[PDB]
RNA sequence: CGCAACCA
RNA sequence: GCGGG
RNA sequence: GCUGGCGACCAUAGCAAGAGUGAACCACCUGAUCCCUUCCCGAACUCAGAAGUGAAACCUCUUAGCGCUGAUGGUAGUGUGGGAUUACCCAUGUGAGAGUAAGUCAUCGCCAGCU
RNA sequence: AGUAACGGAGGAGUACGAAGGUGCGCUCAGCGUGGUCGGAAAUCACGCGUAGAGUAUAAAGGCAAAAGCGCGCUUAACUGCGAGACCCACAAGUCGAGCAGGUACGAAAGUAGGUCUUAGUGAUCCGGUGGUUCUGUAUGGAAGGGCCAUCGCUCAACGGAU
């Protein structure tokens, strides 16, 4: 509650700026057990692509560490290129950019996503 | 003799372009002290909180968000 | 050091039985202990200004922080943003160590020590003690001591009622 | 005579007294009331005089509810000054009276003694008044 | 914890005057010799 | 009050900026990096007396 | 503190 | 701008 | 049928009061060696995890008590023409605020996972 | 929109190299309950918390992506400009996306041409200082002038008569 409430307060600024820029957004979410990435439209309503640690290719392994995040980043980069999404803005969603989030973002940069 | 004779010059504030009117880029829409109107799409804000059109289109006023803000936007 | 594993191994079932707490998670635990030392005489000298911080860093293993002033109370002769306090927050592996080193090596070391004041719960399981001098501390020595001030201590626990707080403080062997 | 303990501003525009009194028009504190059917101003001196003549008459039995309070300051120029040089000085305070306004209410007194008291008070006021009773809707 | 900011706190054995030798991690830098204890008081 | 001062380019060009400064809360000579347009480059401008 | 110089 | 304090 | 994320919409959606959820998910959680943190503190942030618990929290249900919405009618005001001058009246057009009856314990979309 | 009176109320003739930029973080004021002096009102802890705090400064309009409060690094308090507007007797004033160069911060999308905004000001003439392949009274120089930058007015009766 208090944690999620404060983190969403931290995310609002970047989210409103991304909406004002009118850009495709790579929104990420991180829980102690899993990680998620969604490539979302500029209008904020349509999910153009997605990836997570629930994919029958990462779930059977272990999730919630930096290696699983790198794998998710590679997978979301591929799926986003498949749907014709190249230029994105990274939405860390109130999480610090360092760590698992950074691993996902680096895997996505190397996968072909431009940001 | 009293101590009241002062006032300042007029500032000519207010809505300059109303809803439905066509604008070009750079046209001033609102002269305001604070933000009684907030910039929506294709509308920028100047240092003195002036709302101006950053694109051609028609002006549209709305009430949006959970703070019930008045928004100006330009439809292209 | 001792108190942590003691509560982890002995006091847990004891508290659960004595208080009748069904869920394991909702059992009274100690969350933090904060030692504040208000010193209003700050703009007057430096002995009693950094002496509180040094006495804390001696007593508490962790360094202190300088609590500033939030407003400008005229009758108090303070202005917004001026150092008027000091504090330290012991959380874990040091909070239990402070509880030990104050409840079994310095608890009964003050002159004419009655039991305690056991009606200070703040409507919840959070207790607040008091002290008149640092002489009781087995760390600060009365030779090096100077400009005797006193410290306030507040133990914050994950307790709901004052009864649960009383139980959690008794299991730790309080002065009652 | 009544007066605000303090105000935000010393002097006030003249204004227009127009319309009917739809708010303070119902007997709400007592059993009988005097009600203004005409429009005007009520100085604080008039309020004091009418309260005195009512209270001396009903002889302290029952309570009197004053429902008007003078909160408008009225200025006047000193004698033998010309028309400029700022606004005149405050002299007295008035309450604006719209037709239908309850001025005084009496609780705990029979109807005839209270009507005598209200007739005595009416001769101290600058507008026409009426005697009204409490109803139920 | 920040390292080069805090004080030093090491082990410490406590010799009570009533046979209740204790052990604690404190900042006395020596061996404590207690007179009063949580067993040798009027609590 | 605040005194007027020049910030002269340390690039040889005669370019300068003008600003004000509080002589009591800032007695040392101000040094700040600014764009010289005669060499089209950021250099250091040092304080000098207004002329 | 005084004497003397004053033509945006 | 020249001396005094 | 359930969770998660991102939106639309900004109280007919809220407060207050009850009640339920652990396959999964989510939360609390265990520890901090390492990356990162603390004007002190692994509280927060961060990392490595999976022994527990749905206690708290979230979420989902139920309830008009309060909020919120809200007619109809009347009233106030008012444009034009006319009549009076203490601010009204008449003809015609317009028409609140308050209050009343009543309604509300949301509706909708994209994606993923679990049954 | 504008709108007068010797109508009713108040402010200004500044401040700031950070109180500017940027990235990151934070959220008050008031209540209750406890706690060493310490007490209605200092600092600590816990519960609420209706915007009632704060904003360099008067008031108004704003302020959660806070425009309020901190920390790190910094100089965009840049140069050349500028579509298009607002306001305007003129002279002035105001806002400005975008473009080029050189930057700062940021992983990055980006954000920065001073400060929440609206007061903090003074034309022209005469002259001073820096720069300048503009000019240079036969010619070459120079003096002097021009141009760009900037300095000197309670010219406050503030469009300033000497
Ligand atoms: C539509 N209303 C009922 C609403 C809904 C939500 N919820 C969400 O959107 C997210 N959670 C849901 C969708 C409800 C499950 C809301 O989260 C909110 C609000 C209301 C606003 C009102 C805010 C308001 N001001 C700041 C514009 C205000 O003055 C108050 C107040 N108590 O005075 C508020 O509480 C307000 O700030 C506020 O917190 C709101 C919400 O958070
Ligand atoms: C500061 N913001 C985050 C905020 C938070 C809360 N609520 C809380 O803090 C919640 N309280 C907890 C700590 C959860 C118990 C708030 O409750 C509010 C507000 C904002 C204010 C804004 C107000 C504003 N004006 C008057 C300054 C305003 O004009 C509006 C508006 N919609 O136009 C408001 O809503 C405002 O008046 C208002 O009500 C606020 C809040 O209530
Ligand atoms: C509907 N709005 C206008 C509202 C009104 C009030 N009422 C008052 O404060 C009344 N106070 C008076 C007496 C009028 C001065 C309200 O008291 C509230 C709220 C908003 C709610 C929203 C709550 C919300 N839900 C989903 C739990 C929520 O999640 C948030 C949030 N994410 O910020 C809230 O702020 C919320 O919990 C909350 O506090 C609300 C109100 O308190
Ligand atoms: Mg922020
Ligand atoms: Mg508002
Ligand atoms: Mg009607
Ligand atoms: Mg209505
Ligand atoms: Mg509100
Ligand atoms: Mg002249
Ligand atoms: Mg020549
Ligand atoms: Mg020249
Ligand atoms: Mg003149
Ligand atoms: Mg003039």
């Amino acid at each position: 509650n208090e944690k999620k409430q404060s983190r969403l307060r931290r995310a609002k600024s970047t989210r409103l700026h991304i909406r004002a820029l009118g850009a495709t957004r790579l929104c990420v979410n991180r829980t102690p057990r899993h990680i998620y990435a969604q490539v979302i439209s500029a209008d904020g309503g349509k999910v153009l692509a997605q990836a997570s640690t629930l994919d029958a290719s990462l779930r059977s392994g272990t999730t919630g560490n930096i290696e699983a995040a790198t794998k998710v980043g590679a997978l979301i980069a591929e799926r986003a290129k498949a749907a014709g999404v190249t230029k994105v803005a990274f939405d860390r969603s109130g999480f610090k950019y360092h760590g698992r989030i950074k691993a996902l973002a680096d895997a996505a940069r190397e996968g072909g996503l431009e940001f | 003799s009293t101590k009241n004779g002062r006032d300042s010059n007029p500032k000519m504030l207010g809505v300059k372009v109303y809803g439905g009117q066509t604008v070009t880029a750079g046209n001033i829409i609102v002269r305001q002290r604070g933000t009684e109107f907030h910039a929506g799409a294709n509308v920028g804000m100047g240092r003195d909180h002036t709302l101006f059109a950053t694109a051609d289109g028609v002006v549209k006023f709305e009430v949006k968000g959970q703070f019930g803000r008045r928004y100006v936007k330009v439809e292209t | 050091a001792r108190l942590k594993a003691r509560y982890n191994d002995e006091l847990k079932a004891k508290l659960q039985e004595e208080l009748s707490i069904k869920n394991v998670m909702e059992i009274p635990r100690i969350t933090k202990i904060t030692l504040n030392m208000g010193v209003g005489a700050a703009a007057t000298d430096k002995k009693l200004l950094d002496g509180a911080v040094a006495d804390m860093q001696l007593i508490a293993g962790q360094k202190p922080v300088v609590t500033l002033a939030r407003k400008s109370i005229a009758g108090f002769k303070i202005r917004d943003g001026w150092p008027i306090g000091c504090k330290v927050t012991l959380r874990g592996d040091q909070m239990y160590e402070f509880l030990d080193r104050l409840i079994s090596i310095a608890i009964p070391r003050i002159r004419d020590f009655r039991g305690f004041s056991a009606k200070s719960f703040d409507g919840r399981g959070n207790y607040s003690m008091g002290l008149k001098e640092q002489i009781v501390f087995p760390e600060i020595d009365f030779d090096k001591i100077d400009r005797i001030r006193g410290m306030d201590i507040t133990i914050t626990t994950t307790a709901r009622t004052d009864d649960e707080g009383r139980a959690l403080m008794r299991a730790f062997g309080f002065p009652f | 005579m009544l007066q605000p303990k303090r105000t935000k501003f010393r002097k006030v525009h003249k204004g227009r007294n127009t319309g009917l009194a739809h708010r303070g028009s119902t007997v709400s504190f007592g059993s009988i009331a005097i009600k203004a059917t005409e429009r005007g101003r009520m100085t604080a001196r008039q309020i004091e005089a009418a309260r005195r003549t009512i209270s001396r008459r009903i002889k302290r039995g029952g309570k009197i509810f004053i429902r008007v309070f003078p909160d408008k300051p009225i200025t006047e120029k000193p004698l033998e000054v010309r028309m400029g040089n700022g606004k005149g000085n405050v002299e007295y305070w008035v309450c604006e009276i719209k037709p239908g306004k309850i001025l005084y209410e009496i609780e705990g007194v029979n109807e005839d003694l209270a009507r005598e008291a209200f007739a005595l008070a009416a001769a101290k006021l600058p507008f026409k008044t009426t005697i009204v009773t409490r109803t139920v809707m | 914890m920040r390292a080069d900011i805090h004080p030093k706190y090491e082990k410490l054995v406590a010799t009570c005057s009533c046979g209740n030798v204790i052990e604690t991690r404190s900042a006395l830098g020596k061996e404590t010799i207690y007179l009063d204890v949580c067993s040798a008081c009027h609590p | 009050m605040r005194d007027k001062i020049r910030l002269v380019s340390s690039a040889g060009t005669g370019y300068f900026y003008t600003t004000t400064k509080n002589k009591r809360t800032m007695p040392e000579k101000m040094e700040i990096k600014k764009f010289d347009p005669k060499i089209r480059q950021h250099v250091i401008f040092k304080e000098a007396k207004i002329k």
